[PDB]
């Protein structure tokens, strides 16, 4: 044993399996460490030391040189004299070291520790000097100061750096602009002229400085043509929505005040309507941008209208006082000359400042009296320096509630859409980070945390909040005396007994509400009203009282959601074919059908048909396409095959993620195979078909695994799927559709990855850290057997289809299946008729019933 | 005293019961409850000798579950209090110390009122609520700085009542209610305890005036303390003084007959 184990210490030796020169790895760490574990025996135990230390030494230095052979040994600003010394030494040293000394190697894990120290550090600094840089990682943000001149890496960062911008214009390398999410752009009062020795701190400040004045200049100049009586359509097409929203908005306000000191209210609902009537009449020629501009202003002035309107039928003037203090109102500051806080909103005698953070052209949502009383509540929590809450069933309008706020009192809320996969590190990060930019962070189902994670992060935001309480600068949180701004804030939404309520210290320090029933009448009302139909309160009671009768009366399944988002969905999803089906109640109707009507059964599916042929009064060429599609590939249409074929056309021709759910040999395959065949007869592009099981497949195999030793990634199938159609050699992808089906069951530990994918980032999550993203023209299909194992958040971000029964008749399976082994395969003619004879289905169903 | 929570809260708590265990003491650790984990490692490390150190815990039974062996090396003892509204006033009372004229401390006074009768209904789980809510203090505070700064603004005689009324009952204490009935039940004490007619009659027996134009705020405190000391408890007072019926009152007390009757017979038969 003892002339083994110095046979092995003495054996000490590499491989060669790095890159470039690189470093000269070593494995099979297990056997050496055991054969490892009085003066020889003291001896052999300092032995089992160093090669203990040996192994932390070969882990961290293949941790640090990864990202030192990436970015640290090719770049030289991130490191911009003392890094530069102290690098330029660990890396002679190092290298001298792995060409080729007990104390000489914990000189460098010493070294190796001081290193990763001062680049932290640094990061820190970067995160001092502008603590927007403080969502990134420390791999990000290293690149981030490496690409200082390439001045073109920010641009797809800028999503994740900020919240709300996607891109950023440029001017032969001067900033003038950056763009919003639906292509508006935000153009600056001065460009800024960058020099070509700057680091992102400087320039960055300037350029968010410059958005905040710009948004002021630009919301000053809107008011004074709003109090010159410029009309609204001509300065929507002018300025950026946040100034044309902040403008209408303290125009409305001091025009109430100023027709609420005395008692009238006619003349401003005529002006009113007039202005929305002629608001309606641009929306309806204009572009894609200005039509979600124009669709934002009338979501608002449909506001104005609704608050105008409930102000005029009351009865008394304490009852004005009342409905018109419930309202959030917008009110100015001409006095102080600073230009950071000229405007402050008021609800319910409470005073709050405004922000001048950019929001985009983000959806808004309805102002419903119930988003009324939350917005409240907020108020009167935030009033008192404390913290607001939520909790109630799921899909209620609490996390877009609390966006809304957010755009109304202009700042980007952090959404921590929390779930398992979610550790510490990044909330904790992202926390210190909403601390001290003064930008709300928000938690969606706080209930969805584990025990230790759940109680932790309660002591910190315990903390945080007793912090704003006291209002004291420095708060100890993380290790470090972190800084707080006065302006910060921290939110919650909750979902108790799905786990528990807030614990007792979060008890103490925050509000309670429920928002359980939202008022989907009034949601509705206006969202029609808005989508230009003739009778938007007709249509909105029915759809409502449709679908409610619809919830009451079908079956309880699991798969079934008649909630608030897929009644959004199919608002949503109107207008296409309202653009040539018209507007009325044909188009909505003809809306359920196409995607309420596939997630049925049977029963479910007669009681649906009769309920819209209650309340409810009630395309060849692609038909015709299928059936020569499919009676080339040998099948017959039967009636129910070729309607679920057209409700798949119709439901793939919106959505890009569907499911098919069925029993063995109903026909699913045949169905999807033949929808693609038509699809490539018809729209001109090539079709191809890639074929998944994703059971057979494990996890490590259909994505990857990170080696813990090896240092090494391994794409996945589905990984390099994605891979060679973004990289598109060929060209072909382009144009030509690609189909990945899914051809086995649905289990949850496989489809939490696959959440990035169903969301509508259109982005894959991986343990790497490299993202690629989803074409419109990538479609994932799925193809299962029953939704028993399946979470009902999957089900309704993404489309289901139902088969309720077969196809095809028996007839049609001997007919195709002759035909298959025809072709397989005088005399032919009469082999066949015979065949045909002898298959009479007269007996032939009579001796399958009897079997 | 010495309340649990953040990390400097624990090394309070630490030095505390380091000095009790050096000279003595006693402490008390109110609401323990809140710091389940740190609790479950030191009080674990702490007990599983000087004289006169004395220390007690204070938990919650619709708490965390409280460590088994912790609870199996001390003495576990429980307290109900009394359900008077009338103490419940006067600790409320006692409590606070009031700032704006007279109005701001009669409305602090109504709410105190206000808040004893809405807890005096909370214990009545199956008439006076729907389920076991959980007011507090705090509610309370929210309610005062909300009645301040609303009679900051407009300090004319014409007092907004309705617009308070619907805030407090919607928004402040109906925050924590789920269901409707609840919510029409609070809004209807509200427009009962709220009202600031002539004269304000919250029971049948105490009636409290409103203050004149000219009243100073110690006399007016002297005045509002003896119209407190002059009130009386009737017998009926789970039913008089939070407008609830007799029946109902009948029916709370034979549900509490029959669950304690069941529940003996069923510690008969083994
Ligand atoms: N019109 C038709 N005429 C004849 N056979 C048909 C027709 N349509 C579908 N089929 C039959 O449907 C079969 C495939 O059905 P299905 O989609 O259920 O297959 P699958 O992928 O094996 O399904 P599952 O995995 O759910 O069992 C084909 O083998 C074919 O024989
Ligand atoms: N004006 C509105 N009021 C209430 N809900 C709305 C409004 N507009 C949209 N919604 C819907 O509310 C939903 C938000 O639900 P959310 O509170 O996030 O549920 P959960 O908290 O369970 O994720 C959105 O999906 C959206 O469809």
């Amino acid at each position: 044993s003892l002339n083994r184990i110095k046979k092995f210490w003495k054996e000490a030796q590499y491989e060669v399996i790095e890159h470039s020169s690189g470093l000269k790895l070593v494995r099979e760490w297990d056997v050496l460490e055991q054969a490892c574990k009085e003066q020889d025996c003291l001896d052999l135990e300092s032995k089992l030391t160093k090669l203990s230390e040996i192994q932390v030494n070969w882990v961290e230095v293949q941790f640090y040189w990864l990202d030192l052979y990436g970015i640290l040994g090719e770049n030289l600003d991130i490191q911009n004299t003392s890094k530069f010394k102290s690098l330029t030494s660990e890396y002679k040293m190092i290298t001298t070291r792995a060409f080729q000394f007990d104390t000489t190697l914990k000189l460098t894990i010493d070294s190796l520790k001081m290193i990763k120290s001062s680049l932290s550090t640094f990061l820190e600094r970067q995160r001092r000097q502008f603590p927007r840089f403080y969502f990134l990682g420390n791999d990000d943000l290293l690149k981030i100061i490496g690409s200082g001149k390439h001045h073109d890496q920010v641009s797809k960062f800028m999503k994740k750096m900020f919240g709300s911008i996607e891109s950023i214009i440029f001017f032969e390398d001067s900033i003038t602009g950056v763009r919003s999410v639906e292509g508006e752009v935000l153009n600056l009062n001065e460009k800024i002229e960058l020099k070509d020795s700057i680091q992102a701190q400087e320039w960055l400040n300037i350029l968010d400085t410059e958005i905040k004045l710009s948004v002021f200049t630009q919301f000053r100049d809107c008011l004074g043509q709003l109090k010159d009586g410029t009309d609204i359509e001509v300065v929507v097409s002018k300025y950026i929505f946040q100034a044309i929203l902040l403008s209408a908005q303290v125009m409305w306000t001091e025009l109430v005040e100023k027709c609420l000191q005395t008692n009238e209210f006619s003349k401003y609902w005529k002006e009113v309507d007039m202005k929305i009537k002629g608001l309606l009449d641009k929306l309806n020629k204009s572009s894609d941008n200005v039509k979600k501009k124009i669709e934002a202003l009338l979501v608002e002035y449909l506001h104005f209208n609704n608050v105008i309107g409930q102000l005029k039928n009351c009865s008394t003037k304490e009852e004005a006082r009342l409905l018109w203090a419930k309202v959030q109102k917008f009110y100015q500051k001409n006095d102080t000359l600073d230009d950071l806080n000229s405007v402050f909103i008021s609800q319910s005698g409470y005073l709050l400042q405004y922000k001048f953070e950019y929001i985009g052209i983000p959806e808004r949502l309805i102002y419903t009296p119930l988003l009324l009383v939350g917005f409240a509540t907020l108020t009167d929590s935030l009033h008192q320096k404390y913290g607001g809450c939520f909790f109630g069933p799921a899909g209620t309008g609490k996390t877009e509630t609390v966006k809304a706020f957010g755009q109304n009192l202009g700042r980007v809320v952090v959404v921590f859409n929390c779930d398992d996969s979610f550790d510490y590190q990044v909330l904790s990060r992202l926390l210190v980070g909403i601390t001290q930019i003064g930008a709300w962070g928000c938690f969606d189902e706080f209930n969805r945390l584990d025990e230790k994670v759940l109680s932790a992060v309660s002591a910190n935001i315990q903390q945080i909040q007793n912090g704003l309480q006291v209002g004291k600068s420095h708060i100890t949180l993380l290790e470090e005396e972190t800084p707080l701004s006065p302006h910060t804030a921290v939110f919650i939404t909750l979902n108790p007994g799905y786990r528990s309520e807030l614990p007792e210290n979060l008890k103490k320090s925050f509000r309670e509400f429920s928002m359980k029933s939202p008022q989907s009448g009034t949601i509705a009302e206006m969202i029609l009203q808005i989508m230009g139909f003739e009778d938007s309160k007709s249509l909105a009671s029915k759809i409502v009282h449709f679908l409610e009768l619809l919830s009451s009366k079908c079956s309880s399944m699991n798969h079934y959601h008649f909630g608030l988002r897929t009644l959004k969905g199919v608002l949503r999803n109107c207008s296409p074919l309202v653009s040539e089906f018209g507007e009325g109640e044909k188009t909505v109707v003809e809306s359920l059908k196409r995607v309420i009507l596939p997630s049925l059964g049977d029963t479910d599916e007669l009681v649906f048909k009769d309920e819209l042929s209650k309340i409810f009064d009630s395309s060849k060429a692609i038909v015709q396409c299928l059936k020569d599609a499919g009676q080339r590939s040998g099948f017959s249409m039967s009636e129910e095959f070729l309607k679920k074929c057209m409700q798949f056309y119709y439901m793939q021709k919106t959505q890009q993620a569907l499911i098919l759910v069925g029993k063995a040999g109903c026909g699913k395959t045949a169905t999807w195979k033949t929808v693609i065949d038509a699809m490539a007869i018809f729209d001109g592009h090539a079709n191809v078909v890639y074929v998944i099981d994703t059971k057979v497949l494990t996890k490590e195999s259909l994505y990857g695994s990170m080696l813990k030793a090896t240092l090494e990634w391994r794409d996945g199938l589905f990984t390099s799927i994605l891979r060679r159609v973004n990289d598109d050699i060929t060209g072909t992808f382009k144009n030509s559709r690609i189909w990945v089906v899914f051809d086995s069951d649905l289990d949850p530990e496989y489809v939490e990855a696959m959440n990035s994918v169903l969301d509508d980032n259109k982005i894959l999550t991986l343990p790497n850290g490299e993202r690629l993203p989803i074409p419109p023209n990538f479609r994932i299909l799925f193809e299962t057997d029953n939704l028993d194992h399946t979470t009902p958040a999957t089900i309704t971000r993404c489309g289901l289809l139902w088969f309720s029964t077969d196809v095809c008749s028996i007839s049609s399976k001997i007919d195709h299946l002759l035909n298959k082994s025809y072709e397989a395969l005088f005399e032919l003619d009469k082999l066949k008729d015979l065949i045909s004879d002898s298959f009479d289905m007269a007996s032939l169903t009579n001796i399958f019933t009897c079997s | 005293i010495i309340p649990l929570g953040s990390i400097e809260n624990l090394n309070y708590a630490q030095e505390e019961i380091s000095k009790s265990k050096i000279e003595g003491g006693w402490i008390l650790l109110q609401n323990i409850q809140m710091s389940l984990s740190w609790v479950k490692t030191y009080l674990h490390k702490h007990v599983e000798e000087h004289e006169k150190f004395k220390m007690f815990m204070t938990c919650h039974l619709t708490g965390d579950k409280l460590p088994a062996p912790l609870l199996q090396r001390t003495d576990r003892v429980v307290y109900e209090d009394i359900p008077g509204i009338l103490d419940t006033v006067k600790d409320l009372w006692g409590s606070q110390f009031f700032i704006s004229g007279v109005w701001s401390v009669y409305c602090t006074f109504l709410l105190s009122w206000f808040h004893a009768l809405i807890t005096a209904r909370t214990r009545l789980v199956p008439h006076g609520f729907s389920k076991k809510y959980y007011f507090n203090d705090c509610d309370f505070q929210f309610a005062s700085v909300y009645l301040e700064n609303v009679l900051a603004t407009n300090s004319t005689n014409n007092i907004p009542w309705a617009q308070v009324r619907d805030h407090i009952a919607t928004i402040v204490y109906g925050g924590k209610i789920d269901e409707e009935k609840d919510l029409e039940v609070v809004a209807k004490l509200c427009a009962h305890v709220f009202c600031g007619s002539d004269n304000l009659q919250i029971v049948p027996g105490v009636r409290i005036p409103q203050p004149l134009l000219q009243q100073s705020e110690e006399e007016e405190r002297a005045r509002l303390t003896a119209i407190l000391s002059n009130t009386i408890e009737p017998a009926d007072s789970l039913s008089s003084w939070l407008q609830l019926p007799r029946e109902s009152i009948l029916d709370y007390e034979r549900l509490q007959a029959k669950e304690v009757a069941s529940s003996t017979e069923q510690l008969l038969q083994e």
